[PDB]
């Protein structure tokens, strides 16, 4: 019960970080699609921007691969 | 200024023209309430910080004192001094001289009286229908509809408004700042805003519960 109340308690932490939580990885979410075009026209940085474009789209507080794609 | 003994109610400051139930069950308060009815039935009901404190203290009372009169000379035996009271007038506080008894200052007679009956009655009826839908909405915190015996038995909007407002529950300091509003219309808009904000907090709880559901 300690383990599963810990799990659901941090799940409500994620949910309050998502609905009423404006300060999260969703804060920079608009800056991402705002600045995908300011990535450079050489293939080296453009390719990695486009491959993080879809890898980021999941939840930025609980999903593991979405946070590294979010920060990157 | 009227100097009267202090008899406490739990956390509900009596609104003007209110006949409220009384729960005074302290052995140190029966003498004070009997002397209050022995003083030509003139009584102060100063709100208390505690639910039911045994003895008054110089730093343990709420900021509003208020004149009241007692409707009946006998007390219903229920473990407390269940006596039928009435809102006689209003009072104020200047300074404490600690006792016991803590002597309290007073005021002249002050209540609410109706001056208009068209716009006032429309606003009272809007708060009344919002109070009906609020009693239907406060079932999340279980508010009964036995309040409809009093908010519908009365007919005068000046007491209809206070019967609507006293039958619900909110913070005591909001009552200290809403009985500063002698005019009834500001009291109407404050109570209606409280009911609407209760609806909004219900919706906010539902929104965060929906986020918990999709987080699942």
């Amino acid at each position: 019960d300690t383990n599963q109340r810990e799990s659901y308690l941090r799940e409500q932490m994620k949910a309050i970080q998502k609905e009423l939580g404006g300060e999260d990885g969703l804060s920079d979410l608009e800056a991402l699609r705002k600045k995908i075009e300011e990535v450079g026209m050489p293939e080296a940085v453009k390719t990695k921007a486009l491959k993080e474009l879809d890898r980021l789209e999941r939840m930025q507080q609980g999903s593991p691969e979405a946070t590294v794609a979010r920060t990157y | 200024r009227l100097e009267l003994p202090v008899i406490p109610l739990r956390n509900t400051v009596i609104l003007p023209h209110t006949t409220t139930p009384v729960d005074v069950g302290r052995a140190k308060s029966k003498r004070a309430v009997e002397e209050a009815m022995g003083a030509d039935r003139l009584i102060f009901l100063v709100a208390q910080r505690d639910p039911e404190v045994d003895d008054p203290a110089p730093d343990d009372l709420y900021t509003w004192g208020v004149q009241a009169v007692v409707k009946q000379a006998m007390r219903l035996p229920d473990g407390t001094l269940q006596v039928m009271v009435e809102a006689r007038a209003r009072a104020q506080v200047t300074d404490y001289i600690p006792g016991p008894y803590l002597r309290a200052r007073g005021e002249v007679f002050s209540e609410i009286f109706p001056i208009d009956e068209a716009v006032v009655r429309v606003l009272v009826e809007e708060l009344k229908e919002a109070f009906e839908k609020y009693v239907a909405n406060h079932k999340s915190l279980r508010l009964d509809r036995y309040q409809l015996e009093a908010v519908k038995g009365t007919s005068d909007p000046a007491m209809l408004a206070d019967t609507i407002a006293y039958h619900a529950t909110w913070t005591v300091a909001e009552k200290q700042e809403i009985l500063e509003l002698t005019d009834l219309e500001a009291r109407l808009k404050k109570v209606l805003g409280l009911l609407s904000r209760d609806l909004e907090r219900f919706e906010l709880d539902k929104r965060v519960a929906q986020r918990v559901k999709e987080q699942m």
